[PDB]
């Protein structure tokens, strides 16, 4: 369930960059995917090396 | 908290004007911290260099 949260959430972002910004046709990337929902929340930290 | 113990057990202060901040485990693998924009803003505020 939270994926599909997610999922729409890229996807009305890529409709009002759409409706009236300056793209004809979003591509979700990873390098831009940053812009679209922020921040990471979770994290890979393997905590310590050795 | 961990350096301001360190200084006080050797009476060393701290050298001047040095703004940190972390997380510690029991063996001193920093770990990552939040925010990091507004404590920024905030260090620059105070005008610490480091």
């Amino acid at each position: 369930r939270n994926l599909q949260k997610q999922v729409e959430k890229v996807l009305r972002k890529s409709a009002y960059k759409i409706v009236s910004g300056e793209a004809e046709s979003v591509e979700v990337t990873p390098e831009n995917l940053q812009d679209f929902v922020g921040k990471p929340v979770f994290t890979v930290e393997r905590m310590y090396d050795v | 908290i961990v350096t301001a113990l360190l200084s006080l057990a050797m009476g060393r202060p701290v050298r001047q004007n040095l703004a940190m901040t972390g997380e510690v485990s029991l063996t001193g693998k920093i770990l990552p911290v939040g925010g990091i924009k507004e404590k920024t803003i905030a260090a620059k505020r105070a005008g610490v260099t480091c």
